């Protein structure tokens, strides 16, 4: 059925303009909205029909459309305007609404900033509970997003990995964590694992061994 | 005030039913369709379907047509969403809005007055308190650096947990990480503190584990390993 | 009518008139 198409990451520093796309093939004959959604919050509507703002909005957010495609456009980029935004509009028939798949809007507000990584074996504990983790914490990172790659012998595992999406600590910088879920017997059965943490140039490897201390 | 007030928050299995509402208030209930939006964890927001209350005039986005129906009584201005056999991938937020309440967007399309959200989680799991386990220092000296200790609090359900360090006498160097979900529907986290190396030997560290749902509360003493030859 | 939906320009959303 009816898709609105939109590129799902977008970058700006503070002051510089943000321009997100919206395309889909009823776009040139359907008004395009758009909706503001911060972390945590409901969606607010920040454009209707094209380029209307409704009151209280700010006037560097603006809107067009034109053919298969409409743009919002964040004028002097704030920090607060860090948000995903979501383009919105009816199929071409008119009986149903769907929204845009949604774009991530980054306002670059502080510097660069590598991961400290802390990579944790499973404890005896937990292998007597028949149970195996390793942990894998990332801390201290920013801008908020990293890829996290786990190996057994030098070997790329993706089995039994589950990782958090960054979150927001107390000093603006992001965190994760990455878990690795195995049986003893594996555990014991390879000589190394460990967890790969690249962010924008840096690659950090942390190592556990189930015969090394 | 225009206002909409969505039902509390929900845990359910799957197989059972569930009916969430919306209550409107601070203008006429009558005369402006009302939404309903599900966004699941992490993704995007979607659009369900709507329902105009004077007629009750319902239609939905055809992925959504059959599941879920939308509802509502003009007589209490509540509208409503429910399912009669939730299944697993109903886990989500849902929404309710109303269409074109706002200036020149009357008559129009935009959802401009929204509900707060209802969280809505369906998971064959049963209530659970979590299995704590030290994560253990590492043995090498760092002369003299820092050490990363922590708990690993596993396979609890359903969220939150609270976890403190000696007490909530230490929270320096604390740091307690989000959740992750297994598909054994049981979740797990870690709290990490990082201490002087030097301490190790002489600082008791010892993790406080709060789960409310099960009533459960954990102390766990953490150590250095015993392979640590210090 | 209240009921109307406009989606686009002289459009209005199936049978909402």
């Amino acid at each position: 059925s009816y898709e609105l198409t939109q590129p799902p990451s977008v970058s700006v520093s503070p002051g510089q303009t943000a321009r997100i796309t919206c395309s889909g093939d009823a776009l040139p004959e359907k008004y395009a909205y758009w909706y503001q959604q911060k972390s945590g919050q409901a969606p607010v509507l920040i454009i209707y029909e094209d380029s209307k703002r409704p009151s209280g909005i700010p006037e560097r957010f603006s809107g067009s459309r034109s053919g298969t495609m409409a743009t919002l456009t964040i004028s002097g980029a704030q920090v607060d305007d860090e948000a995903d935004y979501y383009c919105y509009s009816t199929n071409s028939g008119g009986t149903f609404f769907v929204f845009g798949t949604g774009t991530k809007v980054t306002v670059l507000g502080q510097p660069k900033a590598n991961p400290t990584v802390t990579l944790f074996p499973p404890s005896s504990e937990e292998l007597q509970a028949n149970k195996a983790t390793l942990v894998c914490l990332i801390s201290d990172f920013y801008p908020g997003a990293v890829t996290v790659a786990w190996k057994a012998d030098s070997s790329p595992v993706k089995a039994g990995v589950e990782t958090t999406t960054p979150s927001k600590q107390s000093n603006n910088k992001y965190a994760a964590s990455s878990y690795l879920s195995l049986t003893p017997e594996q555990w014991k059965s390879h000589r190394s694992y460990s967890c790969q943490v690249t962010h924008e140039g840096s690659t950090v490897e942390k190592t556990v061994a189930p015969t090394e201390c | 005030e225009v206002q909409l007030v969505q039902s509390g928050a929900e845990v359910k299995k799957p197989g059972e039913s569930l009916k969430i509402s919306c209550k409107a208030s601070g203008y006429s209930f009558s005369s402006y369709w009302i939404a309903w939006v599900r966004q699941m964890p992490g993704k995007g927001l979607e659009w369900m379907g709507f329902i105009y209350p004077a007629d009750s005039d319902t239609r939905y986005s055809p992925s959504f047509q059959g599941q879920g129906t939308i509802s509502a009584d003009k007589s209490i201005s509540t509208a409503y969403l429910q399912w009669s056999s939730l299944k697993a991938s109903d886990t989500a937020m849902y929404y309710c809005a109303i269409l074109g309440f706002w200036g020149a967007n009357r008559g129009g399309g935009g959802m401009d007055v929204w509900g707060q959200g209802t969280t809505v989680i369906v998971s064959s799991a049963s209530t659970k308190g979590p299995s704590v386990f030290p994560l253990a220092p590492s043995s090498k000296s760092t002369s003299g650096g820092t050490a990363a200790l922590g708990c690993l609090v596993k396979d609890y359900f359903p969220e939150p947990v609270t976890v403190s360090w000696n007490s909530g006498a230490l929270t320096s160097g604390v740091h307690t990480f989000p959740a992750v979900l297994q598909s054994s529907g049981l979740y797990s986290l870690s709290s990490v503190v990082t201490v002087p190396s030097s301490s190790l030997g002489t600082q008791t560290y010892i993790c406080n584990v709060n789960h409310k749902p099960s009533n459960t509360k954990v102390d766990k003493k953490v150590e250095p390993k015993s392979c640590d030859k210090t | 009518t209240r009921k109307s939906i406009r989606i686009g320009p002289g459009q209005a959303f199936y049978a909402t008139g």
